């Protein structure tokens, strides 16, 4: 859940602090949890949905850092993130849909779809940023 | 001694496959004399099975000591391969004139046959014994007499064997990916290797220790072997323009005024020929290593300072120790970046840290000096994994050429520049400099896309972790050497012969299989001491022979804590299957083997009751026990280790029956008087008197027909009766039938090491070589 | 009387917290110290805590051989801060911190009777001398010897 | 001694700072520094010294 919130949190400040002609300085800090966000999620798969009519869908993640040598963000820079935001954005909206729509008499606290017990574990707590909504 | 750490690591000489000629027997049959019920004779004599020889000594410490020193013993005699047909021999007594496995086996079988009481069930037997030859599918079977313990060992030689099918195909693959989809290298054949042939591969496992991690002086030694061997295999830079036609051009350039002392003189300082092909050879030799280099200019040399900037360019800012770089980086900035826009001299602090690259990049008003500025802060290596070994693979906007376009757009600015608070001089002498490098923007762009092929195919035959640290102690990199790289490059392409790169393959693959190799030893004697329970062993021995072995650390200089502290690593390792495999046999078989000869008893049984002495065919009577049932047991060794002796003695005082376990020797009684004289209990008040139990000799009886005055036996119907009994196992009779078994194998294979000594190699002529983005390297006029 | 260590010191377990310690400061990047002189303070702690298990025996020695020479004490073991002190170079410390092997030295037991030998007949000569003087001072006093 | 006193001096190293060579390096003595260094530490929490 602190993961999920620092997906979100990250893609949120990657769309709006990653843009055209900024200054790499503004950006320094966002690249690199970016970055290791990147790192972290790499190499994992998971699978999301499959209750009601939420489609079954498969998320494979493989992609390239982004770079850390411009001093003025060009739009080469601009466009590949904007893909990697894209694809990311896209699994995080899936796993929202798949954990807002299960439910638990038991333990209704802990995460109930797949993925997002899959990202309740250690290797993915350095993914994690600030929690400040 | 530069030359002599090379030949340490050009003569490390793979590992010899071993081929088995002998079969490791441990036990051999010997006939006995035998014996009746009562002790007479039996007429016959019987085979059994004893020990080839023994040196099983007396101390439990030694004994399992003795079985370390066998398992090193079968890791000396492990097959690599085998040809069963190699040392089979014939018996002289079968029906088909068959062949045997083994010379001693057919010394048994010449030993049972014309022996006058074999008996016919076993002579039609050897007459049987006939190898199997299948040639269709190259299985050949050879009889053989084995223990089943030495049968354990001789199928586990034959089954796990490390030889393994080779064609064309294996050694298309042999050779690493990245020449073999290169363009510019071409490989053909002469010969089609047959169906049985065959090759051990290396063990090319990573870096299982990690001595990167914190064994800095072992490391820095890696280093500087890997470095020199990866200096000689750099090529020389063929056609360089001339010398004392460039000092000419480069005097023309800037002029030379005669009677005033200038700066532009000390730009002509030390540029060679060899400071050329010296500064192209360690920019990639140690790149290649991972080996940091260390700066050394004078900071009136501009010149030097412009080559500097161009070595900032290509090569990143981790390659180098921070005190070199960040004073060439001040040297740098304060020369010719900052007086440009009329900045402060920037009093820069030792200990920033933000380098002056780090912080010009933040004062400066430009965009272009400061976007080369930010190319050069945050310029390093990607990590990467390809072919299963780390590489640290450059930019592509270095290795493309482009961003030494991106220094000059950046250095053309440097020029536009008015010097508002310096004099007139020194804008000459800035732009004198700068004139001067930018004259070469092709050669430079040209020089920056061969040193960067030339990295690529020189680790394309690297078969360790590229592991960056920053290394001890960081050899010496001139930028006169720079500069006369900067100038003097010319038009000639030059890449590494494919001889030389598959030289350095060979070499970089034989230091790496020698060294997994010697993992695998040493972790293999390591946890067969710790498993063993070996705790007087000081295990720097092991270690000690393990940097021995390997052919470059000066093991002299390695003192106690880093041997034992890759004693406390090395055994973290999980063993090898093989040697782990073997581990198993002799721990499995270890307890029978220490109990199945003379010159050793597992313990004596002191009951103060009259025990009668027990029959078997072999001695006729003896005090042998055959378990330690009923009897309170004393460990001898530790005994002997804690030095009590008061719970023995409190045991021998007073008359209470005890059981001393431990190996021990005996003596042989064999008269029947020194029996009726009761001999047991002698030899054990020795132990209260003196405090020692190395001394402790016990009895064995053979109160058999041979021995004199046997007739107190035999006439006044005595089953004989003695007070202790020493802890002895029985020989094992020797089964011919059962002990028989049938060896498996190929008939014929030929082994093949140097793989590569089968692939002729020729390269595209360099005119017409060709980089990664299908552009010629060096497509200068 | 006796003064004694605590257990940390008598196993030598408190040097795997010391060298826990000591690798801390070796990852640890200093703000503004030169980089040279950093680096050679960085890789001079890291001579220390690579020798963790070989200076963790030699500490478990050092208080075994304190225990063992500590029993052979028969005087009062009284802590209070002398006049003149030993001087301690630590040049000797580093030298027995880089230096030592794994072999255990004990004392003997003939050289570990003959100290408390000696203690026991310097115990022995106190008591007695003391026993004399009371003995001649209150004589002399009590028989009116007042020069 | 001499293989400590040159792994000691290798790992940190002198001739690249500058303080002196030497005198950081009166460490390396087999008896006369470690063994009488041992001696006075237990001798002297032995007498309360």
């Amino acid at each position: 859940m602190d993961v999920l919130y620092s997906l979100s949190k990250t893609l949120k400040d990657a769309r709006d602090k990653i843009v055209e002609g900024t200054l790499y300085s503004n950006v320094s800090d966002l690249i690199q949890q970016f970055n290791q966000m990147i790192i972290t999620m790499n190499g994992n798969e998971f699978q999301t949905g499959g209750i009601g009519n939420l489609p079954i869908r498969n998320w494979n993640f493989n992609f390239g850092l982004l770079g850390t040598t411009l001093l003025n963000l060009d739009a080469n820079y601009v466009e590949t993130a904007r893909n990697t935001i894209d694809y990311f954005v896209d699994f995080v909206d899936n796993v929202c849909m798949d954990e807002m729509v299960r439910e638990s008499q038991r333990n209704g606290i802990a995460p109930q779809s797949d993925s997002l017990r899959k990202l309740s574990a250690i290797k993915f707590k350095r993914i994690n940023f600030d929690n400040s909504s | 001694p530069k030359e002599s750490i090379l030949k340490k690591l050009e003569d490390i000489k793979p590992e010899q496959a071993k081929k088995q000629t002998k079969l490791f027997r441990i036990f051999e049959p010997k006939q006995l004399p035998i014996y009746r019920a009562n002790g007479e004779r039996e007429l016959r004599n019987r085979w059994y099975w004893k020990l080839k020889r023994d040196t099983l000594p007396d101390g439990d410490y030694d004994v399992r000591e003795y079985f370390l020193n066998l398992y090193d013993q079968v890791l000396m005699e492990m097959p690599d391969y085998l040809l069963l047909k190699d040392m089979a021999v014939e018996n002289k007594n079968s029906r088909d004139a068959g062949k045997v496995v083994d010379s001693e086996t057919a010394a048994i079988c010449d030993a049972i046959f014309q022996d006058e009481e074999t008996e016919g069930a076993v002579r039609r037997f050897i007459a049987e014994m006939r190898q199997r030859v299948q040639a269709d599918r190259n299985v050949v079977n050879y009889p053989s007499i084995l223990h089943p313990i030495d049968h354990a060992f001789n199928e586990y030689f034959l089954q796990h064997q490390l030889v393994e099918p080779l064609n064309n195909d294996i050694i298309f693959n042999y050779i690493p990916e990245r020449i073999r989809n290169d363009v510019n290298y071409i490989l053909n054949m002469d010969r089609n290797l047959p169906s049985t042939a065959r090759y051990i591969r290396p063990n090319l496992l990573q870096d299982r220790l990690n001595l990167h991690d914190n064994f800095e002086s072992l490391w820095d030694t890696i280093t500087t072997s890997n470095y020199i061997l990866a200096r000689s295999v750099v090529p020389d830079l063929k056609e360089l323009v001339s010398t004392e036609a460039q000092i000419q051009k480069m005097s023309q350039d800037l002029q030379l005024e005669a009677l005033t002392i200038q700066s532009e003189t000390q730009f002509l300082t030390g540029i060679n020929s060899q400071a050329a092909n010296d500064c192209f050879k360690t920019l990639i030799a140690a790149m290649l290593s991972q080996r940091t280099m260390s700066l050394d200019f004078v900071t009136t040399n501009y010149m030097s300072l412009i080559s500097g900037m161009w070595l900032l360019t290509v090569i990143p800012n981790d390659m180098f120790i921070r005190e070199s770089l960040v004073a060439c980086q001040l040297a740098i900035i304060n020369t010719i970046v900052y007086p440009a826009f009329g900045m402060q001299r920037m009093h820069y602090r030792n200990g920033d840290p933000q380098t002056p690259f780090q912080i010009a990049e933040q004062q400066i008003q430009n965009f272009q000096v400061a976007n080369w500025l930010h190319f050069v802060n945050y310029n390093q290596f990607r990590q990467v994994v390809i072919d299963g070994v780390l590489n640290q693979v450059l930019n592509d906007n270095i290795r493309n050429g482009h961003v030494v376009n991106q220094l000059m757009e950046a250095l053309m600015q440097l020029s536009r520049q008015q010097f508002p608070t310096m004099p007139v001089d020194y804008k000459r002498s800035i732009q004198r400099g700068i004139l001067l490098l930018s004259n070469r923007l092709g050669q430079l762009v040209d020089l920056t896309r061969l040193l960067s092929y030339n990295y690529e195919t020189l680790m394309a035959c690297i078969t360790m972790n590229m592991q960056h640290v920053q290394t001890l102690t960081t050899e010496k990199l001139q930028l006169t050497s720079v500069t006369s790289l900067c100038m003097l490059i010319g038009n000639a392409t030059v890449i590494p012969s494919p001889q030389t790169l598959f030289h350095y393959y060979n070499v970089n693959v034989n230091f790496h299989s020698n060294y997994n190799e010697r993992i695998n030893d040493a972790v293999a004697i390591i946890t067969a001491a710790n498993r063993l329970n070996l705790y007087q062993k000081k295990m720097k021995s092991i270690v000690e022979d393990f940097l021995k072995r390997l052919q470059i650390f000066d093991v002299a200089r390695v003192p106690d804590d880093q041997m034992y502290r890759l004693r406390d690593r090395l055994r973290l390792l999980p063993v090898e299957i093989r040697r782990l495999d073997i581990f198993n046999l002799i721990a499995m078989n270890m307890e029978q083997i220490e109990r199945a000869s003379d010159k050793i008893a597992q313990g004596v049984i002191i009951a103060y009751r009259d025990m009668q002495l027990e029959r078997d065919e072999m001695y006729g009577y003896v005090n042998i026990a055959r378990n330690l049932d009923g009897f309170q047991q004393i460990n001898l060794e530790e005994l002997m280790r804690s030095g009590d002796y008061a719970q023995i003695t409190n045991m021998l005082l007073n008359n209470q029956p005890v059981a001393l376990v431990g190996a021990l020797p005996f003596i042989t009684d064999s008269s029947v008087i020194s029996l009726i004289a009761k001999l047991d209990a002698t030899v054990f008040a020795q132990i209260v008197k003196l405090r020692k139990v190395d001394t402790l000799k016990p009895i064995l009886y053979k109160i058999n027909s041979d021995s004199n005055d046997f007739y107190l036996v035999a006439n006044y119907d005595w089953i004989p009766t003695s007070t202790t009994k020493v802890y002895k196992q029985v020989p094992q009779q020797f089964d011919f039938r059962a002990s028989m078994h049938m060896l498996t194998s190929n008939l014929t294979f030929t082994v093949y090491s140097d793989l590569l000594a089968f692939v002729s190699a020729d390269t595209v002529e360099p005119i017409n070589a060709v980089a990664f983005d299908n552009m010629r390297i060096m497509n200068e006029l």
